């Protein structure tokens, strides 16, 4: 929702990181991209593809995920 | 167990039987060669697949062939 | 000119590269005396550098944006813009020497093949026969073309071993 | 000719023992026993490592696999010119004579033997795998 | 029972008839070539003397002549080094300035642009900076001119011709019998007294009469042209008496047991020379005198032709305890009849001594201006270490060869060797377990450190700041060695080496030798070395003990020492021969020694070598070994990535060749992977397709082209792997140590 | 590996604004080894060091991880 | 008297043989009813190092 | 002398002499014609 407003100066986020092995420097080192915790910056390019085909809000991604999960089932 | 086969090109030179280290091959009477003998494999349950018999065969192509089959205790040569 | 390249005789990077090489050589030469062996060796290297750059610019080579020469591999472009000496003439030169060596070796093998023990003639080279064939191989393209026209260059299918398919 | 009977009260060659001896397989699955007749005392090499001394007369030894027994048989035949024979012994006490099968060594032809696993053709005359496909299990074109 | 000179006259006739008949030594190769494999066999069985014939006398005679030819080759090499130092070097200029002029003894011809390699090494010369240390060795012996080196080169050539003539004479004119070679008692007596003792005594005499006064004058500031010639010092007693007052008394104090009068050139100074940086030559001369006396005394131990002396068989048979059975019975007959067993023992002790030489030479530099030459120090340590490791692997190989060919169970009933073969399974199992334990406790520490550093937890690592593992034993031994000249060495002035502790010695602004401190990183790398050594020992010992038989193949001895496999049976018997164990031991030796030389280079460049500034000593890397060597990332970044900058940017300078080799060595090594990851069946079928192409154009050779054998493929792969890796490290070390050292 | 090395180096020199670096160092293997493999790995191996760590430490660990797996193979 | 003459040269027609489409010298022809009575010796050895083999009457063609 | 010539006619000796001659010819050509890049 924030990457679509500024797709030049905002890095995409893949998912959060929950690792009990991380110490304090690892937590603040991986905390980037405007998140509230340690996250991974994606390199797959799904942000640009989804933004180009029409996704604008997180609700669209949630609906697509639910639809694809039901199709997989 | 491994599959050991003897083909009709066997000249009965008895070299494959002597090279067998687990007593799998033997010589039986025959009428297709001058030596009147032919190699046989009646104890293939003990063959490990070392292919020493194939190395000792002088015919072109070989007369004795070994095909790796189901592995077992005797076929894997395990002392445990 | 060709592919946006400029001749080496009119390239600024080429002259700057030559000045860079001469500058580092002269800088290394300033630490020695005037009548010593390293000074004479450095002066000889500098003269070799000047002659090399002058010869490359004299040959009409095409340089790029890096100041280094470029070769023209297209036969049409080479024969049309005076670049046949880069890749065309050396190509035919290698073809002549390659077929020369190949024909000499083939003739030696076919000659020793009909003898009693060809393996001995292969590990122990028969210097007189090899020297005669080496001197006679100057007419290799003519002999090879005549062999191809007579049908004796190749072996028949029935005389060559193949796999059981 | 008669099948020999295993004599468990047979003296064994003087060996100090080694770590390449029998394992739990000798008590759980099977093992092998090699017996031979020696004309005189002689130091020989054990197939599992070490040098033992074969006694004069009967000699018995235990091995983990058939290859060890046949290797010792070949060593005794080619180095000292003897006639050894071995059996396969099971934990329940069953003894099965193995080599020589008919009392005659397999290198020489002997009457009464029947050739098995013999193909009355050559290798180049075998069928293609497509003909032996879709069988009960993985079957090679030479198995038929 | 009598030790004499047994010989045979004209056994073999000197002729060229056999030179035209390749493969005449073996009965299998005497037929001639039929396939390309034969050619490879011609080179594989060339020196295999116990395979040509079963006669021990013929093998011994061939060995003797081979030794003479080898010494002739070595003399040609030494004469070449002396000639290069006499005509294509700057030794005369280096003598006048051994702290600024770089040693060089090789010039290149001005062809195809290679003249750039003739770098300005100093002293008005242009060449290639050498790292063999010949300049320092010649300075230590008192050589002050090119004429002396030229004369030494001529003498070396004469000695080479004499060695070759000796080999020819002992093989075709006077060949000793087998009983002459089996006189191990007389041989040991002579090699102990004559060879070692007389060589040490002769070198002591040269050092006392030439090295000591010439080097003393060189260290006194005298110009090399004004120093008296060695014969001048050897002819009159005035000059020697002036330089050493004890010489005014002649040899009288030696015979009157007044050796204390010679306390001016035979001392225990210890430490290093503050002017040159190397060991005191007076101490080395005293050392050689003591060594000569000790070896001469030891040379009268075994009985030869008189009653006095020992019989090695008697001593071996007298050593027998309750836990070993019979003992060393039959060992004397084993070593007096098998050349492979003696080769195994000699190669093992020789390689071990070579590694010891490398350690003792970097720690106690004996040559003047040697410690200040970091390039020579690093290259010498690395070279001697590699030679020692290769010789050790060869020792294991020959032990396996003896176990396969020369072993006889009829003479090893209840001795030590038989009991070892009896419990070989226990030996291998315990060594395997200790290898696994060492691997876990050695590599897991580095992996744990990498993980904790990457996870942002530096306090959970294994370092000096975090959990520390200090080598208390080594530190205590260092302290004991430092305090030795005050309690346990009252007659010694300083310590044996400066690495134990105390004040550092620097020459020409460069640190010659300073104390070495061990921490957590040193502890970890030492455990890594121990683990790698244990694994190499495991592979070699497994190939030696299980060479005759095993639980998988009971008749391995019948298959020989070098065979590819026993077939795909029993699940697969690939690499069961002892040769394959040597093949794997080569890789492990390469890995072990590579880590050893990396640790040596990093520790020396980080905590020992470096310039001397005003109130402080700055090292090459800044002392980052105690903080960055506890992680693999530190080794890869600070030691491999940072230190390789010199070898990759060497293009355009005198070290560009190294960079080229640095690339070339990466090729050969990767080339090895083609022969190690594949098999000859694929190559044979590919060769068949190529043969079809040849047959079509009637260009198929009569010698049928066959792919390399399995054993040959493994040997080619390991050879290329070793050459590529060793050459890569050689280029990296030399380029780096020459650029910043 | 060769095609991806070529793609990465050409695009890196294009994005950095200096295509002449690739054009002048892509003709000799020393340029590929120093100007591409050695020059672009300085930040990668610096993900974690005794001075601390940053968000690039996971890639350094993955780098060494891949090297270890390769050597194990 | 049946089969090729002793000492002549024949071509091997057996596809699985190493000497397929190759010339070999005839050594001896067995006079019994064996399947492979012709004995052919070749100058070039196979991968096993053998230079002689036994072929059938129709497996060899005069060449 | 016949045996010596036969030994000199072997593959390694002939290869050594031939490669030495070829290398010497190429080296002398580059020496008298420095830096030849084109024809
Ligand atoms: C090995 C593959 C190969 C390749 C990829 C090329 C590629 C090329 N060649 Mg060519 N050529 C080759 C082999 C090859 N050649 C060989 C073996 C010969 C010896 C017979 C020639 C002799 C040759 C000549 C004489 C010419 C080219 C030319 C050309 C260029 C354009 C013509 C074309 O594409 O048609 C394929 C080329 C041919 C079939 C050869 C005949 C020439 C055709 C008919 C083009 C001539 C029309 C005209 C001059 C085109 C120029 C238009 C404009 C720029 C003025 C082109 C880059 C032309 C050129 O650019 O001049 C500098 C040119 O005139 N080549
Ligand atoms: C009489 C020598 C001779 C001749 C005429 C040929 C001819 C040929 N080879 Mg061949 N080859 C030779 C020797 C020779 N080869 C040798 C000694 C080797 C072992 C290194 C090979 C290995 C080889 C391979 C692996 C392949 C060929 C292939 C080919 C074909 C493609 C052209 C080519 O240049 O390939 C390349 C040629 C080489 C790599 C080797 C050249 C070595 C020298 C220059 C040849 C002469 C050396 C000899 C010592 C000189 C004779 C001495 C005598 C006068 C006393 C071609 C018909 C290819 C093929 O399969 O066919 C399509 C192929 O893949 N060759
Ligand atoms: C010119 C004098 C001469 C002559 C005519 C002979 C002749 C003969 N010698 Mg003899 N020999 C000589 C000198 C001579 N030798 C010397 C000086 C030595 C001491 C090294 C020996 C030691 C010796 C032994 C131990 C044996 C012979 C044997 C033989 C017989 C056959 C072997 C052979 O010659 O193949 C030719 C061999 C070669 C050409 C190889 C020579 C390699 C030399 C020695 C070292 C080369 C080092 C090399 C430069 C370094 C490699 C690096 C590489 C990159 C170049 C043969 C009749 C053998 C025999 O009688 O068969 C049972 C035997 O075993 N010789
Ligand atoms: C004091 C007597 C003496 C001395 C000095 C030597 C010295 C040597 N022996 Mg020897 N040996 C001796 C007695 C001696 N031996 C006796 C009594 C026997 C019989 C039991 C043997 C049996 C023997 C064998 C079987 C072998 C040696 C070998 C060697 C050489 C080992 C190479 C080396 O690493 O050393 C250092 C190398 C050098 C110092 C090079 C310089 C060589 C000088 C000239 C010393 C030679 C001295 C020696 C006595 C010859 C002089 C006699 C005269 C007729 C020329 C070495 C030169 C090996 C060999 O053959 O090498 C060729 C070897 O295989 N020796
Ligand atoms: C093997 C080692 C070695 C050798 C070769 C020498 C050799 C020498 N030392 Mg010396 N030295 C040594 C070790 C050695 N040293 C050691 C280890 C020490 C420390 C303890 C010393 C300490 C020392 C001192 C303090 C002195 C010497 C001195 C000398 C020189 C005279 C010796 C002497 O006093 O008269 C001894 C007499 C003899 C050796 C007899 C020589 C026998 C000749 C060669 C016989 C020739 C006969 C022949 C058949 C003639 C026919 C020829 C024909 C053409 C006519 C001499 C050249 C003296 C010196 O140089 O003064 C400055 C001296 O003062 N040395
Ligand atoms: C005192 C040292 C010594 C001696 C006398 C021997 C003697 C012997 N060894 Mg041995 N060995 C040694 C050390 C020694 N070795 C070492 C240090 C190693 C560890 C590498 C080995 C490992 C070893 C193995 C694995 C085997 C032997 C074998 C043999 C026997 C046959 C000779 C042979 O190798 O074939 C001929 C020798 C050669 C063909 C030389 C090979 C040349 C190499 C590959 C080139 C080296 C590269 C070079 C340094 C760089 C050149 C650069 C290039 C660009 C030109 C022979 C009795 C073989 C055996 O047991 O026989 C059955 C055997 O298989 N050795
Ligand atoms: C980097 C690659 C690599 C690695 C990791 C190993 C590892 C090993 N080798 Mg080996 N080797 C290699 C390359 C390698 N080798 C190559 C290229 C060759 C060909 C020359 C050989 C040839 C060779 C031989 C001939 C032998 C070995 C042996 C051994 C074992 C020694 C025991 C030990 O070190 O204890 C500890 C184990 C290690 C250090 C391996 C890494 C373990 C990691 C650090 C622990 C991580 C645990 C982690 C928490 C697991 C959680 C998993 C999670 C997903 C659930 C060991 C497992 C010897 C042996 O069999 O054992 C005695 C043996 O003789 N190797
Ligand atoms: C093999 C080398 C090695 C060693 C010595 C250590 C050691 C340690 N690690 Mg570590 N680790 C390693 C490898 C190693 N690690 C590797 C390769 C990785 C990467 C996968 C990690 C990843 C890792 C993480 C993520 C963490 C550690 C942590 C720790 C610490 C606590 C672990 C613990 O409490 O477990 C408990 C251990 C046991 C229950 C058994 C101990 C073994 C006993 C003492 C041996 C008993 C045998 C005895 C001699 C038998 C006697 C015989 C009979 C007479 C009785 C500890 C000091 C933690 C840490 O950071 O601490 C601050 C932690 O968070 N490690
Ligand atoms: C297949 C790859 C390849 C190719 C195509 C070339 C091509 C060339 N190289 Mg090169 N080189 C290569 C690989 C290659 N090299 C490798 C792998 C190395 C590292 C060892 C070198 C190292 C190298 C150096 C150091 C030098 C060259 C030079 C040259 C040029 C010399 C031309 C010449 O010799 O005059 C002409 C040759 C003849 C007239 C002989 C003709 C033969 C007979 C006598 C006549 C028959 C003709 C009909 C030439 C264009 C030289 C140069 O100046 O570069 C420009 C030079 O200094 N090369
Ligand atoms: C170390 C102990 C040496 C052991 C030692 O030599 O003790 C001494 C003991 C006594 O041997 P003998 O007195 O019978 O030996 C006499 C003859 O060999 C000639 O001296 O030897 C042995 O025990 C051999 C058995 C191996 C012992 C296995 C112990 C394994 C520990 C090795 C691990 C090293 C770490």
């Amino acid at each position: 929702e924030q990457w679509v407003t500024d797709p030049v100066h905002i890095r995409p986020i893949a998912h959060a990181i929950w690792d009990p092995h991380f110490g304090q420097p690892a937590v603040e080192a991986f905390t980037r991209g405007g998140a509230s915790g340690p996250v991974n910056i994606s390199t797959s390019g799904v942000y640009q593809w989804w933004y180009t085909i029409g996704m604008r809000t997180n609700q669209d991604l949630y609906v697509g995920s639910v639809f694809l999960a039901l199709v997989s089932a | 167990a491994h599959i050991v086969k003897i083909y009709d090109t066997c000249i009965g030179c008895t070299q494959c039987v002597r090279a067998c280290p687990l007593d799998v091959l033997e010589m039986v009477p025959w009428d297709g060669c001058k030596a009147s003998q032919m190699a046989s494999a009646p104890r293939t349950e003990d063959c490990v697949g070392c292919k020493r018999c194939e190395t000792a065969c002088p015919t072109d192509f070989l007369s004795v062939r070994v095909y790796l089959g189901s592995e077992s205790t005797r076929s894997m040569g395990l002392s445990y | 000119d060709i592919a946006g390249l400029t001749p080496c005789s009119e390239s600024k990077a080429y002259a700057k590269l030559e000045k860079k090489e001469l500058k580092t050589l002269e800088k290394r030469l300033k630490q020695y005396e005037a009548d010593s062996a390293p000074a004479v060796a450095l002066k000889a290297t500098m003269e070799r550098t000047k002659a090399r750059f002058a010869n490359y610019a004299k040959a009409g080579l095409l340089c790029g944006n890096d100041g280094l020469p470029h070769l023209i591999a297209d036969p049409g472009l080479a024969l049309k813009y005076g670049h046949a000496g880069e890749v065309f003439i050396p190509t035919f030169g290698f073809l002549y020497v390659a077929g020369y060596i190949g024909y000499v070796g083939r003739q030696y093998l076919i000659a020793v093949k009909g003898e009693a023990k060809p393996t001995d003639k292969e590990i122990i080279i028969d210097v007189p026969l090899a020297t005669k064939l080496a001197w006679q191989g100057a007419g290799w393209p003519l002999a090879a073309v005549q062999e191809l026209q007579r049908g004796t260059l190749l072996e028949k299918e029935e005389n060559i071993t193949v796999s059981p398919r | 000719w008669t099948v020999p009977t295993l004599n468990p009260d047979t003296p064994s060659p003087i060996f100090g023992g080694s770590t390449g001896g029998l394992l739990r397989k000798a008590q759980t699955e099977e093992f092998y026993v090699i017996t031979w007749e020696a004309k005189k005392e002689q130091i020989f090499e054990m197939p599992t490592g070490g040098a033992a001394i074969m006694r004069q007369g009967p000699n018995l030894l235990k091995f983990g696999k058939k290859e060890q027994c046949l290797a010792l048989t070949t060593q005794l035949r080619n180095k000292f010119k003897l006639t050894p024979c071995f059996y396969r012994v099971f934990p329940d006490g069953k003894v099965q004579y193995l080599h020589p099968a008919d009392g005659v060594y397999p290198e020489k032809v002997n009457a009464g033997r029947v050739g098995a696993n013999q193909n009355m053709r050559r290798i180049g005359q075998n069928v293609n795998p497509i003909k032996v496909k879709f069988s009960g299990r993985m079957m090679s074109p030479a198995e038929i | 029972k009598k030790v004499k000179i047994a010989v045979d006259r004209n056994p073999v006739e000197t002729s060229f008839e056999k030179w035209a008949k390749p493969g005449h030594f073996s009965r299998t190769l005497s037929k001639g070539p039929n396939t390309t494999t034969w050619i490879w066999n011609l080179h594989a069985d060339a020196h295999d003397f116990d395979s040509h014939t079963s006669d021990l006398e013929e093998i011994s005679r061939k060995v003797f002549s081979a030794h003479f030819g080898q010494l002739g080759i070595i003399f040609i090499w030494l004469s070449g080094m002396y000639f290069h130092g006499a005509r294509f070097s700057n030794y005369e200029a280096w003598l006048s300035d051994p702290t600024h002029i770089k040693p060089s003894a090789q010039v290149v011809w001005p062809i195809v642009g290679q003249e750039i390699l003739n770098g300005d090494v100093g002293g008005g010369f242009q060449g290639i900076q050498i790292t063999s240390g010949f300049f320092q060795l010649w300075r230590a012996s008192g050589i002050t001119s090119e004429l002396q080196l030229y004369t030494t080169a001529i003498g070396g050539l004469v000695m080479a011709a004499a060695m070759f003539f000796a080999g020819w004479f002992h093989y075709h004119k006077a060949a000793p019998k087998l009983e002459w070679f089996q006189n191990v008692e007389s041989m040991l007596n002579h090699h102990l007294g004559g060879l070692l003792g007389l060589g040490s005594l002769a070198w002591a005499g040269h050092q006392i009469h030439v090295s000591l006064p010439v080097n003393k004058l060189l260290d006194a500031g005298v110009d090399p042209k004004e120093i008296p010639l060695p014969h001048d010092l050897l002819l009159n007693r005035a000059i020697m008496a002036d330089l050493y007052p004890s010489f005014a008394k002649g040899i009288a104090p030696f015979f009157t047991l007044n050796w204390s009068e010679y306390s001016d050139f035979l001392t225990f100074k210890g430490g290093l020379n503050p002017v040159t940086g190397g060991l005191w030559l007076s101490d080395t001369a005293h050392h050689h005198v003591a060594i000569a006396v000790l070896f001469l005394v030891a040379g009268h131990m075994y009985r030869t032709n008189w009653g006095i002396g020992h019989s090695m068989k008697e001593i071996l048979e007298a050593h027998r305890g309750p836990f070993t059975g019979e003992g060393h019975v039959g060992l004397y007959e084993i070593l007096t009849t098998s050349w492979h067993a003696q080769l195994a023992i000699n190669l093992a002790l020789f390689g071990s001594l070579s590694i010891i030489v490398a350690h003792h030479m970097y720690a106690m530099p004996p040559y003047p201006y040697l410690a200040t030459d970091y390039g020579t120090q690093l290259s010498l340590f690395t070279h001697h270490t590699w030679i020692g490791g290769f010789c050790i692997v060869g020792a294991g190989a020959h032990a396996a060869i003896f176990m396969v060919r020369d072993y006889d169970p009829t003479n090893n009933y209840n001795n030590l060797l038989d009991r070892v073969i009896r419990h070989r399974d226990a030996i291998i199992s315990h060594l395997n377990w200790v290898c696994i334990f060492l691997g876990f406790h050695s590599f897991g520490l580095y992996i744990h450190n990498d993980t904790m550093s990457a996870l942002g937890r530096p306090q959970d690592m294994f370092s000096d700041t975090a959990i520390q593992l200090q080598p208390v034993f080594a530190q205590w031994i260092q302290n004991t060695h430092f305090l030795a000249p005050q309690l346990t060495a009252p007659n010694a002035l300083a310590a044996t080496s400066l690495t134990w502790g105390g004040d550092l010695v620097a020459v020409g602004g460069k640190v010659a030798m300073m104390p070495i401190s061990l921490g957590t990183s040193d502890f970890m790398v030492h455990h890594i070395h121990a683990f790698t050594i244990h694994v190499t020992v495991l592979i070699l010992l497994k190939g030696v003990l299980f060479a005759r038989s095993s639980r998988l193949i009971p008749d391995k001895a019948n298959l020989g020492f070098r065979f590819p496999c026993d077939g795909p049976g029993r699940g697969g018997t690939c690499q069961v021969s002892a040769w394959d164990h040597v093949f794997l031991g080569l890789f492990w030796m390469y890995n072990s020694l590579s880590i050893v030389i990396f640790h040596f280079s990093w520790k020396m460049q980080s905590d020992v070598w470096g310039t001397v500034t005003a109130s402080g000593v700055s090292h090459i890397t800044g002392g980052n070994f105690a903080q960055s060597a506890n992680t693999i990332n530190g080794w890869l970044r600070d030691f491999l990535w940072a230190q390789s900058s010199q070898v990759i940017q060497s293009y355009g300078s005198a070290l560009s060749a190294y960079g080229l080799i640095f690339l070339g060595a990466h090729f050969v090594w990767a080339f090895s992977l083609m022969f190690l990851f594949s098999g000859r069946g694929y190559w044979q079928e590919l060769i068949e397709s190529i043969v079809w192409a040849h047959n079509k154009l009637k260009v198929a050779p009569a010698i049928q082209p066959r792919a390399l054998s399995i054993t040959q493929g493994r040997a080619v792969g390991v050879a290329h792997y070793l050459l590529g890796g060793i050459a890569t490290t050689w280029s990296f070390f030399l380029a780096r140590i020459i650029s910043v050292g | 590996g060769w095609v991806t090395f070529y793609w990465h180096w050409k695009h890196l020199t294009l994005w950095q604004g200096n295509v002449a670096q690739f054009d002048e160092s892509s003709t000799y293997l020393m340029g590929w080894l120093r100007d591409y493999l050695w020059l672009n790995s300085s930040q990668l191996i610096n993900g974690y060091n005794p001075f601390g760590m940053n968000s690039l430490s996971v890639w350094a660990w993955t780098f060494l991880f891949g090297h270890l797996i390769y050597a194990t193979g | 008297e049946v089969g090729p003459k002793r000492g002549s040269l024949v071509k091997i027609l057996r596809p699985e043989s190493y000497w397929f489409n190759q010339v070999g010298k005839v050594v001896s022809v067995d006079q019994s009813g064996v399947r492979y009575p012709v004995v052919v010796r070749f100058e070039n050895q196979n991968y096993a190092g053998v230079t002689t083999n036994n072929y059938a009457l129709d497996e060899v063609v005069a060449a | 002398m016949k045996d010596f010539t036969t030994y000199l006619s072997t593959a390694p000796v002939i290869a050594t002499i031939w490669f030495t001659f070829t290398a010497g010819l190429l080296i002398e050509i580059n020496r008298y014609f420095p830096d030849p890049l084109v024809f």
